[PDB]
């Protein structure tokens, strides 16, 4: 579940993006955006060729 | 498998986003000025709907006199992928190379050592595929891990099915169907895709019928004469090809308890049947996703401490161990997870 | 007890042939490949790609498979887009847009 | 087949080593360190199982702290050989060559 214990206890990077905030204190991104949307393909058409 | 290079100051979070086209059932909205005029909620127009009924009684009709009527609407998306970190060392003392009897033991504990750290990455890979893909498939009234019983077998219905719900995605082929040759003692194949199997599997596809009382497997020797061949080919099954992977895992332990009253051995584990699976994986869906990699190409990162005056330190004043530990990063990050299909059987008809 | 049946596509073909419809799809006389096969005179039909697995477990009037895939008779070529075999007289074609 | 030639002054055996991969069953030790600094009773990390379950339990996996985690370990065995003699002879006699 966890690692070993710890006994020393420094400034961390515990998980900002859900739950324990940080040692530092708050931050401004916490997750990278793909700037490539994606996009679905368009459907055929079989009835009106003929 | 592709890979994706995380920036450094972004977290251990990549998020992608998606677009719902207008007729589609996912689009709920709330612009919905409908034929005669009016505010209701539905505004995407009979979205994915395949009932004549239904779809000519919300068609968009137009009067002489126009007006405010048939609005639509947009919605989007979103996915998201994450990240992880391994490793694992070994220590050694001084005495142990100076009093061995034989010279180059280093050499080959070394090379067994980073031999063996190289499957790590491929077994995570597979368990991440395996872990992550949609449209699962029981042969046969199960529908769960717990009623799985010796008549929950491969057959060629299921299959079909499969085949069915993988072209129901507009999931794309990537092998071209053979006509046939001159070659006497030949069989012709149609167009098909890529699934890997178990080597334990292999008697039970041996031993499968079709619909109409004959075999189904079709040898590689059959048809390699005018078609191609790909790494561990063993041939095509239905309308897929069937390549024999040594190193598939599979459940052991799960399912219904064992039946002594059955005429095949239906492989078993503590008491309980044994579950082995058929992965149908395209590629362009999934990502992996690697960090620290200024040149894509240093994936571990080692560090090493031999013995000596340079180990002093307060706890052992004499140096008289050193140790070698590797670690490294990995991430999985999955697009269209219905691109990706698993059947669940049991082995050794 | 309303299923497709050999003996209904039968008389939708003489049904369609007493009105004098016209068939645009020649027959293959044959080709030299081995483990081929030779089909007759047909008309497309179209179907959803929910008729397939009953299409697929169709026997004739002798005890044998009525779908023939498009694989055993490409030699000659029709080829249309959206075919996969002959049934009977007809040229099966899955429309992933029917409705129902 | 192929021949060994076997030195004079070493008896009538021959020994040889055999080195035994990391991920193996046959790796048997006692220098396993649990993902959480625990000792095991085993370091050949999950060698020769191919189960989903017992995998993903004993991945390697690491925090940001680090520690004493994921120790591993090998080991090797021995094969032998073996040698013998033999040998048969004829007599005659100088009348049986002459008066023939």
């Amino acid at each position: 579940m966890a690692g070993p214990v710890d006994n020393i206890k420094p400034m961390k990077y515990n998980d900002p993006a859900n739950g324990v905030e940080s040692s530092i204190g708050p931050q401004i991104h916490t997750r990278y955006w793909y700037k490539r949307a994606l996009i679905d393909a368009a459907k055929e058409a079989y009835f009106g060729q003929l | 498998a592709d890979t994706f290079s995380m920036p450094k100051h972004y977290g251990k979070e990549i998020v992608r986003l998606h677009y719902i086209p207008l007729l589609d059932d996912r689009n709920v909205n709330d612009q919905g000025i409908d034929a005669s005029g009016a505010t209701i909620a539905n505004g995407n127009l009979y979205g994915s709907s395949r009932d004549v009924g239904n779809i000519t009684a919300k068609m968009p009709t137009l009067t002489e006199i126009g007006g405010r009527v048939n609005r639509v609407g947009f919605k989007r998306v979103e996915i998201k992928g994450k990240l992880e970190k391994y490793g694992f060392f070994r220590e050694y003392t001084q005495e142990q190379l100076d009093f061995d009897s034989d010279p180059a033991m280093e050499g080959h504990v070394t090379t067994e050592m980073v031999k063996g750290a190289n499957e790590i990455t491929e077994d995570l890979l597979q368990i991440d595929l395996l872990n992550s893909a949609g449209t699962v498939r029981y042969p046969g009234a199960a529908t769960s891990d717990a009623e799985v019983d010796a008549s929950t077998e491969v057959t060629y219905d299921s299959l079909m099915r499969l085949r069915l719900d993988l072209d129901n995605a507009r999931a794309p082929t990537k092998i071209k169907m053979i006509t046939g040759t001159r070659m006497i003692d030949t069989r012709t194949v149609g167009n098909a895709r890529a699934l890997y199997v178990g080597s334990d599997l292999v008697p039970t596809i041996e031993a499968m019928k079709d619909n109409h009382g004959n075999p189904a497997f079709i040898p590689i020797e059959k048809y390699a004469a005018g078609g191609a061949t790909m790494h561990g080919e063993v041939g095509q099954l239905g309308r897929f090809r069937v390549i024999v992977n040594p190193q598939m895992m599979h459940w052991a332990g799960v399912g219904k308890a064992v039946d002594p009253n059955d005429q095949v051995p239906m492989h078993e584990s503590g008491g309980k049947y044994s579950v082995f699976p058929m992965l149908c994986v395209a590629s362009e869906a999934f990502t992996t996703v690697g960090f620290a990699t200024d040149g894509k190409n240093v994936k571990f990162k080692i560090i090493t401490k031999r013995p000596g005056e340079a180990t002093a330190d307060r706890s052992d004043p004499y140096g008289e161990m050193g140790f070698m530990s590797i670690k490294w990063y990995y991430g999985f990050m999955v697009f269209r997870p219905e691109w990706i299909a698993l059947l669940k059987t049991v082995a050794r008809l």
